[PDB]
């Protein structure tokens, strides 16, 4: 039943990005890091994040930022490893295989950059940056991290900023 | 003068690709809850530890 | 039930350091070895074992001291490995993850320093020299010992002693 | 019954215009084409039409821009004619005879310019600019669209811009 | 009882001060005159009280404004007396004694200067420019007028501006 995947999936919750009343996308925080997309411009929704100074990735196209101490136990857990299967996305479970995430076409435009993708148990696997229709599914530019603990961002062909 | 002028140069278009080689060495590895690696440091030192 | 495992947790007893009718901290023997903190000052309950001649070491703030033959066999056991779960403590279940151990925020203050943490056996892991809360959970600064047979302090930054 | 024309008037919808969390008026698109006052500063609401490049027009007091081809499907129609009787407008019914439109006094303020008028069809006659009230009603400086396909604004005297 | 207390006080409005969709205050009128702090900036909800050209004061931290004379008869009326006891104001009665006025821990925050302090019958006594929290209760850095038709601004040391 999808009903309590879409229950689990809707249990914690991420700190938006304003720009002049806009959510132009989302800033999370997992495991003590703060990241949003640099395309993506804006006023982070909490005050105290939105003041911390960040550093600008050319070929990542993020921003990141280091959580305070007193804040970094309330942040969400990573997983390098992604099993072949379905994982829980805000708007809906994301069916993936050969190493690339797809939903199905229509869901997610801009805006839903940033969003992280979780595991069954919660554990994010890997965040949206964009993503591209190609058929009945659509592609995501989503950036990864690898086992021995490194960043890799799959992007699609000719993918679609969001 | 334009000995002066290609050294100058040369310096600073190294200055350019060392710059790009710190970047290129701790982007993968700066986004990451670790972020440290002792042995890129130790090989490259693309990041400064006591600079913040 | 979390009554069973505090009623197994409070069998053991430990044997406190005591400054002018003040509970500064706790000396308790694994293995042997008398072990409390250097920065924690004042008079072990025990006679005897105050009584011990103790050496202190400089980087990792406690001290050591062997106990007499006939006292080596009333001592806790020690376990070299941690596999990842929940531990007991004398205040409440610890929960580690990732090599570090985690309390409940407002769990632990000073005068706590040098309680062990008992596995699901009892043996003993660690001990805690102090600890910072850092929000959600409590991170501690405790001292384990390797597999190796060696001696390792995961001490959380800038952290409290108690 | 005037409930009917309400809920008829209460069908379509336009695109606001906003400045710091103020809106200051509307802006509409009939025929392909994006009108808002110039008189009027913000941003518009939709991200694409405020994106869209406008020219200004002096004595008329707005600006134009050409909708996008595949959008153009969705806009108001227009209709030159303009037979004696009563219009539907956001607010409520406009009384107009002379050529020249009424409201009750009281109805409408700054902040309401640009807010189309519909007919009976739901066709727009005309936009407001701006309303000054002259006793028992209100005329307001609208612009209508004339038969042969010229533009004409009935601005009376001492108006008030909203 | 104290709900009949703080129905009283619910009666009255305020027109409070808007910057960027955030309250940052609020600019209170009481005989003819309108206030708000110089430290807090921002709009005025209202447009008329908004345009009015206002003066600064530098050591009492707030501006001056005199109403139109068709809108100085809906104004808050004055009480240059303070009687001893306590008084109704916004968030919840106060108590105040010794000339400063007092109210419990953790009441009162950012945003909250500006906020008139009224009496038993409604006139107002004084407005709060902020407040400093010294233990159980909170002392606030208000300003009251003396029986001659003085000014006096009762600040705590080091108090917090909000």
């Amino acid at each position: 039943k999808r009903q309590r995947m879409v229950m689990k999936l809707e249990s914690d919750k991420t700190f938006p990005i304003m720009l002049e009343g806009k959510i132009n996308g989302y800033a999370c925080v997992v495991g003590g890091k703060l990241f949003r997309p640099m395309h993506v411009e804006g006023k982070i929704d909490n005050d105290v994040l939105a003041a911390l100074k960040t550093k600008k990735a050319s070929k990542y196209d993020l921003e990141y930022a280091d959580v305070p101490q007193n804040m970094r136990a309330d942040t969400f857990k990573y997983t390098h490893e992604k099993p072949q299967g379905y994982y829980s996305w805000h708007h809906g479970a994301v069916q993936y295989e050969n190493g690339r995430f797809t939903v199905p076409k229509g869901v997610g435009a801009k805006g839903d950059s940033g969003r992280p993708i979780l595991d069954n148990q919660g554990r994010v696997v890997a965040i949206v940056l964009g993503g591209v229709n190609e058929g009945s599914r659509t592609a995501l530019s989503v950036v990864m991290w690898n086992e021995k603990g490194v960043t890799v961002k799959y992007t699609p062909e000719n993918c679609e900023q969001w | 003068s334009i000995c002066a002028a290609i050294a100058t140069v040369s310096v600073a278009a190294s200055t350019w690709l060392f710059c790009r080689s710190r970047v290129a060495c701790l982007t993968p590895y700066r986004l990451t809850p670790n972020a440290r690696i002792p042995f890129c440091l130790a090989v490259l030192c693309c990041a400064r530890t006591a600079r913040a």
